[PDB]
């Protein structure tokens, strides 16, 4: 029955293990889903991520702020910022990045490292498609990367709002332990398969309501482990079904209330409202982005 | 006096044969939209495709300035619906094509207000 669903989440009995970390081998490797008739892969990928994204708490405020990283393919265009404009609210502001040159739907786009960016603002919402195909070195140790997900990982702690949620490609090889450990920072938290890339080891690490604080230990050397442990376990059925139901695809405005509040405000009774998906705490002023230049001969 | 024609241009690389611009990014929707040309989320209808607008704008894909005094894009972060005997060719459809001012479709691919 998962075939109709747009992905799989990683079972929580899965995450509480304490498995060693072993190659990926995907019994489906290789294997194609049939995707509609002259749809890209990264919209229909986005579409059943959105899709997932649906079944979530996430907090829905008006003006709700986004950002998606790593939004340039290599034609020149955003596919997966295409996605999440029609999924987003009208008037949401989105705002994505990539280091290569691209044309995007977006409000506004960044091009360069995304070290580089700088938001004056905090952020309800987080995507993540940034990968570095040279991490797939089958021939050597998959220790925890830093690259992008070093930026990543402070980005969340310092520019996303508490109640805003992530979601992060990782890989068998493209991943790091403290972004793990960051997700039990969070009120909920899964690594989310989509069903038309089942054959690939990638999936979205998704936090849910951010809390600010660790609301449980997370190991992420060993959470790693138990990902690629559920995957070589659980072959996933390659699926396009979820394609060709849009009908309830926009995400549902919430108008989730915004309020700002100071550290020692953050009581036992506000940390519930965040759980549940009710509230949003940042500021809500005017929403500034820049990218650093360096400057040389 | 001297612009850039990159319209001109590419009509006549059409016309001489050449392979239309790809990569034009397709949405997935129900096609039981309103079937407007543009709009803020996609509404093809069952004769239509939608696309996202930046990736169907000749200006935007070729880097090139846009044809007004403010630079302006029409198509960029709204989406476009290309009838689905068009849909090879999205950027020659928008470029060669009216949208209805009143009822806020294709001139001649489904504008009725002349009837
Ligand atoms: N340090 C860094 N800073 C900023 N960006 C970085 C980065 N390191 C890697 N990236 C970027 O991550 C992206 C991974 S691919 C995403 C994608 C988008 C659209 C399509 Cl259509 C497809 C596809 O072909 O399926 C794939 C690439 O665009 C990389 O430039
Ligand atoms: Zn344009
Ligand atoms: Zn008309």
């Amino acid at each position: 029955s998962q075939a109709w669903q747009p992905g799989v989440a990683m079972p929580n009995l899965y995450k509480m293990q304490r498995m060693l970390l072993e190659k990926c081998d995907l019994q489906n490797y290789g294997d194609s889903a049939t995707l509609p008739k002259g749809i890209m892969m990264n919209v229909a990928k986005y579409t059943q991520l959105c899709q997932y994204l649906n079944t979530l708490t996430l907090a829905v405020p008006y003006n709700m702020r986004v950002i998606h990283f790593g939004a340039g393919s290599d034609k020149g265009v955003a596919p997966g910022t295409a996605v999440l404009r029609q999924w987003l609210p009208t008037g949401t502001l989105l705002v994505d990045s990539d280091l290569n040159d691209f044309v995007s739907d977006a409000d506004s786009t960044l091009i360069g490292d995304c070290a580089t960016v700088h938001t004056a603002n905090k952020w309800d919402l987080i995507i993540s498609d940034m990968y570095d195909p040279k991490t797939k070195n089958v021939t050597k140790e998959n220790d925890s990367k830093e690259g992008f997900f070093t930026y990543i990982c402070g980005f969340i702690q310092q520019k996303l709002a508490l109640g805003g949620s992530v979601a992060i490609k990782i890989t068998e090889h493209s991943w790091n332990a403290d972004l793990y450990k960051l997700m039990g920072h969070f009120a909920w938290w899964t690594a989310f398969v989509t069903n038309v890339n089942a054959s690939s080891s990638e999936a979205f690490l998704i936090g849910c309501n951010y809390l600010g604080k660790p609301r449980e230990q997370i190991d992420g050397y060993v959470m790693h482990a138990n990902y690629i442990f559920w995957r070589n376990t659980n072959p996933i059925q390659l699926s396009s079904y979820s394609l060709f139901d849009m009908s309830k695809f926009p995400l549902k405005l919430r108008g989730t209330a915004v309020m700002s509040l100071k550290e020692g405000q953050i009581n036992d009774m506000i940390l519930s409202l965040l759980s549940k998906g009710r509230l949003i705490i940042r500021e809500n002023n005017r929403v500034v982005i820049s990218s650093d230049v360096l400057v040389n001969n | 006096a001297f612009a850039v024609d990159a319209a001109k241009a590419y009509k006549d690389y059409l016309a001489s044969g050449g392979q239309p611009i790809t990569n034009c990014v397709k949405m997935l929707c129900t096609h039981t939209g309103t079937g407007q040309a543009i709009t803020v989320t996609p509404e093809a209808n069952m004769d239509q495709e939608s696309f996202g607008g930046a990736s169907c704008c000749l200006y935007c894909r070729c880097h090139i300035d846009h044809p007004n005094p403010k630079g302006f894009c029409d198509l960029k972060g709204k989406y476009v619906q290309i009838p689905t005997t068009c849909a090879n060719d999205p950027v020659g459809f928008t470029l060669k094509n009216t949208v209805c001012t009143v009822c806020g479709m294709w001139k001649g691919y489904g504008c009725s207000c002349d009837q």
